């Protein structure tokens, strides 16, 4: 009984980054991250994912960013851009928010209960008042305008 | 099968197997006076086992 | 010569561009840009906007 057969002892998935248009231009600035947000289950899973963040306008957390609540119109009116590809939230609490990019609509999801690599229909529903325009299956956004 | 010799009392087998990304993704259809579009994201993965 | 094109937002011809009807507000609200010159329309039915 002294031969143990093959048995998997490690597994890693690897994905590429979220693609974007080269010719549309890049503009990004870093913001502090909200301590009251569980940033673990937003950067979880190796899949390419981008999501919208709103900033706090005033209060004790003014200047901190939180993921956008689509059912809160004040969170809708305070959106500032997107977080692309994630980073290590443990060693740093300062995320780089992309203010101008052009991303395909499959790589953007808001709910944690939303499948990766698929267009989130809640983002496509609220596309006008989030200042998103859908051209050729891509979101166009510039939050400097 | 023929015979070998190891000078060791136990033998272990490690198998590093890789499932790389296939080169699919044909080419997008363009017209001469416009700008391009980006290429989708691929997946590669590794796995390793023991006997 | 240049002119404005509008896109069909829905229907069986969605994504097809047609020249903008200035007396139609929906054709005005669906403008997508200009066509700057001719492109040999007889050979190809796809225009760069």
């Amino acid at each position: 009984d002294k031969i143990q057969l093959f048995r998997t002892i490690g597994r890693v998935q690897y994905w590429e980054r979220v693609p974007r248009l080269h010719a549309y231009g890049v503009f990004a600035l870093p913001f502090p991250m909200d301590p009251d947000v569980e940033w673990g289950n937003w950067f979880a899973g190796p899949h390419p994912k981008a999501f919208l963040v709103s900033v706090h306008p005033s209060g004790p957390k003014a200047g901190h960013v939180y993921p956008t609540d689509l059912s809160d119109p004040d969170s809708v009116a305070n959106v500032i851009g997107m977080v692309l590809d994630g980073h290590d939230y443990e060693a740093d609490h300062n995320v780089t928010v992309t203010l101008r990019a052009a991303v395909p609509i499959e790589y953007v999801q808001q709910g944690i209960e939303a499948p990766p690599l698929q267009p989130d229909p809640a983002v496509l529903n609220a596309a006008p008042q989030l200042k998103l325009k859908v051209i050729k299956g891509h979101y166009f956004f510039d939050y400097t305008r | 099968f023929p015979e070998d010799s190891t000078f060791a009392s136990e033998l272990e087998l490690y198998l590093l197997r890789t499932q790389d990304a296939e080169q699919t993704g044909m080419t997008f259809v363009h017209q001469v006076g416009s700008t391009s579009l980006p290429v989708e994201a691929r997946v590669a993965k590794v796995d390793l086992a023991k006997a």
